[PDB]
């Protein structure tokens, strides 16, 4: 669920 | 009815590993509204970038790319601890409204895609043919991404408890956890799951003083  | 309008395609955005998250599921009638709840990859991160992808792909790289913009002045936070809500609206002329709105500092941002954009009819049977054909390598990079995630939440999560531990962990214990944490960072750059699993159950044998001191 995290984004770069 | 005689007709549906439905989407072709599963639509997403690329998260951490290059991977596609779904949205708004393949098969889905229009009009059509879902959001999720995403966080930030690293600590202090000021900006996420929202990938928009089209297609079956398990790779983000493999799938049809509709666009990308990134929501800036996100405030100094953990990773993971931000929450980057993500909307995909679907409206009746099948315009697809995409946006991140960061809960904390209320900051937003949009992409509109018009419903002409992505694969023709043929890249969209093209595109389901190969979801199929490539099934059983989408699923191995799967996990190499989830394993790949969980070694880099081990790593984060222990660099943390050791400096929280401070004077209260054994030299010995420290030389070892530091060692397998070298082991594990320069094993998380490769492609090779089963030297990331072994850098990761290293950490675990070595770190148990570490792990009762977290307490």
């Amino acid at each position: 669920p995290l984004l770069g | 009815v005689l007709l549906l309008d439905v989407t072709p395609l599963s639509l997403g955005i690329e998260t951490m590993g290059g991977v596609m998250t779904t949205l708004i599921a393949k098969n889905t009638t229009i009009p059509t509204k879902h959001s999720q709840v995403f966080s930030t990859a690293e600590d202090n991160q000021s900006a996420v970038t929202i990938h928009v992808l089209q297609g079956e792909r398990k790779r983000a790289a493999d799938n049809k790319s509709l666009g990308q913009f990134n929501l800036d002045g996100i405030n100094p936070a953990p990773r993971g601890m931000p929450q980057i809500e993500v909307t995909f609206d679907i409206d009746a002329d099948g315009i697809l409204h995409v946006s991140a709105k960061d809960k904390n500092s209320g900051k937003e941002q949009k992409i509109t895609i018009k419903a002409s954009s992505g694969l023709n009819e043929d890249e969209i049977q093209k595109m389901v043919r190969d979801a199929e054909a490539n099934a059983e390598a989408d699923r191995k990079f799967e996990e190499l991404v989830q394993t790949r995630n969980q070694g880099d939440h081990l790593l984060h999560s222990t660099r943390k408890q050791v400096e929280e531990a401070g004077d209260k962990l054994p030299a010995d214990d420290k030389t070892a956890i530091e060692s397998a944490l070298t082991a594990l960072e320069t094993a998380l750059k490769g492609e090779d799951k089963a030297a990331i699993e072994a850098k990761m159950q290293e950490l675990a044998q070595v770190s148990q003083k570490l792990m009762e001191i977290a307490q």
